[PDB]
């Protein structure tokens, strides 16, 4: 059926939607990443290895502008499907309803 | 299961808000589902009240 | 198999088009075309 429509008296909704607090167009806590991984390959094998930065941030610069929150979803999985233990055992990522805190 | 999100795809775009389905943060969205969870949340977007 | 994974989906796909063009055609008279039999035989609405 035709529950209510529009007449062109919709309230008007701002495409300030997910326009993250972004430097240069990338979000903060991404590039803050980007920066430390840098800064350990810098620190660790050679000191000419800050020109590593301007690729892969500029892939990040390309990927965020397509798809402003990628790096949200990416952190969610990793934190918890990726940690998930037993994911071989049950076929699927499973966890226990009774709380086996390992006591007892 | 599959074919209900179909349908429900469908009926979103039916009313322009292009739905895109969940597919690495289903455990997250799943979880962001109780009350008091916006550590859990996929796609946080602020929007008009 | 993945041969006839293709076929479901696009089945499946075609036949919500049909069901929701059926919808959006109610003033407009609309009748999908399909198979009818005459004598023990099978004959194509669409290939006439």
């Amino acid at each position: 059926m035709k529950p209510p429509q529009q007449q062109h008296e919709a309230f008007p909704l701002f495409k300030g939607a997910t326009r993250l607090p972004t430097i240069w167009g990338v979000p903060m806590i991404p590039l803050m990443a980007m920066v430390m991984g840098v800064a350990v390959i810098a620190l660790t094998v050679s000191i000419w290895w800050w020109a590593l930065v301007p690729p892969l941030w500029f892939i990040m610069a390309q990927i965020t502008k397509n798809d402003d929150k990628a790096f949200r979803i990416w952190w969610l999985w990793i934190d918890t499907k990726f940690r998930n233990r037993n994911k071989g055992f049950w076929g699927a990522s499973s966890y226990s309803p009774a709380n086996y805190r390992k006591r007892r | 299961v599959r074919d209900n999100l179909a349908h429900a795809s469908a009926a979103m775009l039916d009313v322009a808000v292009l739905p895109k389905p969940v597919d690495l943060a289903l455990e997250a969205g799943y979880w962001a589902q109780l009350p008091a969870n916006w550590q859990w949340r996929p796609r946080p977007a602020p929007i008009t009240s | 198999d993945q041969k006839k994974h293709r076929q479901e989906s696009c089945i499946k796909a075609l036949e919500d088009i049909n069901r929701t063009l059926g919808q959006s055609f109610k003033r407009y008279g609309a009748e999908l075309l399909s198979v009818y039999e005459k004598g023990g035989h099978a004959f194509s609405a669409p290939l006439e």
